């Protein structure tokens, strides 16, 4: 409901954007309490993030600690080094 | 030489108080830059009253303009006259009085007089001979009911010579737009029949009765009662700008007008109202003023005249006319109403006039008046004030502040009174 | 004030007069919160007499 | 610059938190992101250094389900990841469970988080607090935060807006007793307190909005309405501009008299908009009719002690001082002796604006009411009367001792609602 309503806005594009009169069920026959949207359900990144915390499990993954966390840095990254002494 | 001080408080004052810059900067000819593109020898050679100088031709309002809140100092530097006022005459609060008389007189208002008393110190050192303070503010609000009315109590000790008068705005019984309105008002009026040389009572209700009937507009919003108010701050001060035949000052007509120093409320009225759409059909000369600058339903404040008697009148001319049938017609109302006067003071009627019409009209004029009437208003706050005090109503917020309840019972008997000798003085 | 009914005189006397938002204000009030330039002073396009 | 900080507590304190900020973010134009792609928006929004803007709320609940759903909503990029409190378990409506043992555990880190705020604003206007007294979160956390703030912040103003369990519907059972208990500190840590029940909203949704099946969002809608229309006097300006200590002086008389009734008008659809008029007569006129109160008891019943007006668009002051005395001239409308004056009108300038998919349709003005009036001692009369029908036989008492509560508290709030009902009375009579 919170995902119907905040999340989506609303968007209902089956539904119409006024309403009218009904004769018989003396209403207005549209209603937007009822008759949900029921598209894509309601979803996020959550389903990757854990397919992917779990598939980097079963791997050969000898390594000591120390190669796996110091590996070769961009040189893109590397400081500019704006403040110096020297003109 | 004859300046003014115009001391600026609350959401109230700061409004017309914005308004009256307007139109006078509109006659001196001042653009909202500071500039003077008037043409007019005599638009500007005593600019000097209100405006002072600045390098590179420009002129600041020597006003101080003074709210608890800060939200009113954003608005009026963003009206059409916004950047015309100097930033340091901005003293402004952080929180609002709320209605109540105690929070800005007492409570929070104390920190910050000292701040409007250091730029008016300031303001009243500049000027060489300085000839009064003018307030405008709300005797029904915070912080003007409340701090400004403090303040009154200040200067008045620093600066006793100096003729104050107050431009304020009371509550109407027929519409209140306050449940606690009663109690700060008759902890107004304690205060300024103290040290007031003369106060100015203006109504809110009888503005909108003025612009729906005199004036017939549709939607008159408050920026058009602001005008009319602020039509009447000119008039007052016209003959002391310019030249006139028999000129006057904010001394001539406060000398003349009051008998007692008690006996200082007065009722301001304003002569040529008429509609837009038949202002091509209108005659201009002294008897339709005359006929209708005493007339009830012209009167900009919440009293019938014709239930009391007037004890004095003073009316000051705007535009270049001669004096004799504006002696002769005063001399007409005053022996036609013979019963609507008093008979110890002969001769009750003053005038005055000055040489200069406003833009766009070539004749004005002001009507200041003390009358009887005026009293029944205050005997409209008692009989509010006490149906809520005998039960204590709404007084915790009073009491909380170390105020007493004694004040409460001094200010009913003070102003009790005043009716009762302003009573005795129409019979 | 096309249809004739209260005050259509003065309305139909200044329709264009006060009626003037540039298509970017949606509301009179807004428009004429400082107050009604057409008053007291119609035509206020005459400076100062130099007669004294 | 005034600031209000929002205290949103409890399920449906989140709920109408999230209906209030998206029409917040709404009006000021804020992207759900937080980015700005007259208006003051510094009492609510708070500039961050890389121009993004953080809302001045705090939500907390006991139970983790709610306040996720909204860390993975669309504004999980708008919320301060510290602002929002979890507890893994709730209360499960019971007082004791909220304010005994439960709370304890993250009442300081509630308390820390809500000085941070107030460090980061300058000029705090004062709290305002969005609860339930029948859930046990809403009625026992709501209970100890404010009991602490008050001599946290002795001065500062602490306004409610609580959700008052319906005369006849209920969502629970055990409701009367944290009702009843958690009076204490609404009536001694409070200033102003906007009890609602969701029946009378219910029915205004279905008679005028046409809406035959309200849910829950459409009552949050409104009450976001209401709090919009309340602060819009901080948010714009106005001929009159009013405050929170404004209304707080003109509608509390005594110390033990709190609690005003909130009215809400023109509430209507499009349909009914384009072919009905508007004017500021029957916007006022509908406001005071009986049928358009949010809570239900009828005014008719009781006797009128103070009102705030709060008018907001293209308002004129003149139809509004015609509208005044049209009210006042009627004797179905009474007001009692000491009051010869209990209107306080507030002005604000900018029209509300609409929230997509909503159900108000787009109106060029709009007013509140917030009456402090007599009639609402029925309520509590009912309360009691249930309190008592139930009591007597000592029912769910086990639940609350086992949680470690005593039992003359309960013969205590008991005689303190009677005690309140007594003065109610008191006022009531008139001095004729
Ligand atoms: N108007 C309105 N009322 C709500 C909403 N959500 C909950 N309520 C009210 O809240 C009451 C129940 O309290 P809850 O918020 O569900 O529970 P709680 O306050 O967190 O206390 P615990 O159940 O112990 O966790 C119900 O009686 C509802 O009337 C809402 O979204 N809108
Ligand atoms: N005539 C007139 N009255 C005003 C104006 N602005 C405010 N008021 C009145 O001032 C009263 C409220 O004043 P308030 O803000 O509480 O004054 P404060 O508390 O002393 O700052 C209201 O009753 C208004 O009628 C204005 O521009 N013109
Ligand atoms: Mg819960």
């Amino acid at each position: 409901t919170y995902d119907d309503h905040y999340n989506r806005h609303n968007y209902n594009p089956g539904l119409p954007a006024l309403r009218t009169w009904n004769g018989q069920k003396l209403l207005w026959l549209p209603e937007k309490s009822d008759f949900p949207l029921v598209a894509p359900p309601t979803n996020y990144g959550l389903l990757e993030q854990l397919q992917q915390k779990w598939l980097a499990s079963k791997t050969s993954l000898k390594e000591s600690i120390y190669t796996t966390s110091y590996p070769r840095l961009p040189v893109c990254a590397m400081s500019r080094r704006e403040h110096a002494i020297p003109v | 030489m004859r300046e003014i001080v115009h001391l600026q408080a609350g959401q109230c004052g700061n409004q017309i108080g914005a308004k009256f810059w307007e139109v006078i900067s509109d006659e001196h000819g001042i653009d909202p830059t500071g500039t003077y593109h008037g043409d007019s020898d005599l638009q500007l050679e005593r600019i000097n009253v209100y405006y002072n100088e600045a390098t590179g031709g420009k002129y600041v309002p020597r006003a101080v303009l003074v709210d608890l809140e800060p939200g009113t100092m954003d608005s009026v530097r963003s009206g059409p006259f916004g950047q015309i006022f100097r930033p340091d005459n901005f003293v402004f609060g952080q929180s609002g009085a709320g209605n109540n008389w105690a929070k800005g007189h007492y409570t929070e208002g104390a920190e910050l007089v000292d701040s409007v008393l250091d730029v008016v110190r300031k303001e009243a050192e500049s000027c060489d001979c300085l000839q009064g303070f003018q307030l405008t503010h709300s005797l029904g609000g915070g912080t003007g009911s409340g701090m400004g009315t403090l303040l009154i109590s200040k200067i008045r000790e620093e600066y006793p010579d100096r003729i104050m008068n107050t431009f304020s705005v009371v509550p109407s019984p027929k519409v209140s737009d306050t449940v606690v309105e009663p109690y700060n008002a008759t902890l107004s009026v304690h205060q300024l029949v103290e040290n007031t040389d003369e106060t100015y009572c203006i109504d809110n209700e009888a503005l909108y009765d003025i612009c729906f009937r005199t004036l017939k507009l549709t939607t008159p919003t408050y920026g058009d009662l602001n005008h009319l108010v602020s039509a009447t701050m000119s008039g007052v001060t016209t003959c002391l700008r310019f030249p006139g035949q028999l000129n006057a000052d904010l001394r001539k007509l406060a000398v003349n007008m009051v008998p007692f120093p008690r006996l200082h409320f007065f009722m301001p009225g304003f002569a040529p109202l008429t509609s837009r759409g038949s202002q091509q059909y209108r005659a201009l000369t002294v008897p339709e003023l005359t006929q209708q600058m005493f007339d009830a339903k012209n009167m900009m404040a919440a009293c019938d005249p014709r239930h009391g008697r007037y004890l004095t009148v003073a009316a000051v001319f705007r535009g270049r006319m001669s004096m004799k049938e504006v002696d002769e017609q005063m001399l007409n109302v005053q022996n036609k109403n013979s019963s609507y006067f008093v008979e110890w003071i002969p001769n009750n009627v003053k005038t005055a006039v000055c040489d200069i019409p406003p833009r766009g009209l070539k004749m004005s004029a002001t009507f200041i008046g003390n009358s009887t009437a005026i009293q029944e208003l205050f005997k409209r706050i008692s009989e509010q004030f006490t149906a809520m005090f005998r039960r204590k109503a709404f007084l915790h917020w009073y009491t909380g502040e170390g105020m007493d309840e004694m004040e409460f019972t001094e200010a009913e008997s003070n102003m009790n009174d005043l009716v009762s000798e302003y009573q005795q003085y129409q019979d | 004030g096309q249809c004739l009914l209260y005050n259509w005189e003065e309305e139909r006397a200044t329709n264009q007069l006060d009626q003037i938002p540039p298509l970017q204000d949606g509301s009179e009030s807004y428009f004429f919160r400082h107050g009604h330039q057409g008053l007291l002073t119609t035509q206020p396009q005459s400076p100062m007499s130099s007669s004294t | 610059m005034r600031e209000c900080i929002s205290i949103h507590v409890g399920q449906a304190g989140v709920q109408i938190g999230n209906a209030c900020w998206e029409l917040y973010c709404l009006e000021h134009g804020i992207q759900p992101d937080g980015q700005m792609p007259d208006d003051s928006f510094n009492t609510f929004f708070s500039e961050t250094g890389a121009g993004k803007h953080v809302p001045r709320a705090v939500f907390v609940d006991l139970e983790p389900t709610v306040v996720d759903e909204v860390r993975t909503g669309t504004y999980r990029q708008l919320f301060h990841p510290e602002q929002l409190i979890t507890g893994k378990e709730d209360a499960a409506n019971n007082y004791a469970r909220g304010h005994y043992t439960i709370g304890k555990e993250i009442v300081d880190l509630v308390l820390d988080r809500i000085r941070k705020l107030a460090d980061l604003c300058t000029g705090l206007q004062g709290f305002l607090i969005f609860h339930s007294f029948g859930g046990g979160t809403g009625s026992g956390f709501a209970s100890l935060l404010m009991e602490r703030l008050s001599v946290d912040y002795g001065k500062k103003s602490k306004l409610e807006f609580a959700i008052y369990p319906a005369p006849q519907v209920s969502t629970a059972v055990v409701e009367p007793y944290n009702s009843i208990l958690t009076t204490h500190t609404t009536l001694e840590h409070s200033d102003c307190a906007f009890m609602v029940d969701n029946e009378a909203i219910y029915d205004i949704c279905r008679r005028n909005l046409d809406i035959e099946r309200p849910t829950y969002t459409n009552l949050n809608r409104l009450i976001g309405q209401i709090v919009s229309s309340i602060t819009a006097s901080l948010r714009f300006d106005g001929a009159l501009n009013v405050d929170l200590t404004e209304f707080q002086t003109n509608l509390v008389p005594y110390p033990r008299i709190h609690f005003p009734l909130a009215t809400y008008a023109p509430v209507i659809s499009a349909e009914k908009a384009y072919h009905e008029q508007l004017s500021v007569a029957e916007i006022t006129n509908a406001c005071f009719e009986p049928a358009n109160q949010m809570v239900k008891c009828d005014p008719r019943h009781g006797k009128y002690m103070a009102c705030c007006m709060l008018y907001r668009g293209d308002v004129v002051p003149k139809d509004v001082n015609a509208a005044i005395a049209t009210i006042k001239t009627k004797r179905t409308i009474q007001f009692v002796d000491w009051c010869p004056t209990g209107f306080k009108v507030g002005i604000n300038y900018q029209p509300p604006t609409v929230v997509p998919g909503g159900d108000l349709a787009k109106v060029q003005r709009a007013v509140c009411m917030l009456s402090n009036t007599t009639a609402i001692a029925e309520a509590w009369a009912r309360l009691d009367h249930k309190f008592d029908l139930m009591y007597a036989k000592r029912a769910f008492v086990h639940w609350y001792v086992g949680e470690g509560m005593e039992e003359g508290e309960f013969s205590e709030a008991r005689e303190d609602l009677a005690a309140l009902e007594k003065d109610y009375e008191e006022v009531g009579v008139d001095s004729v």
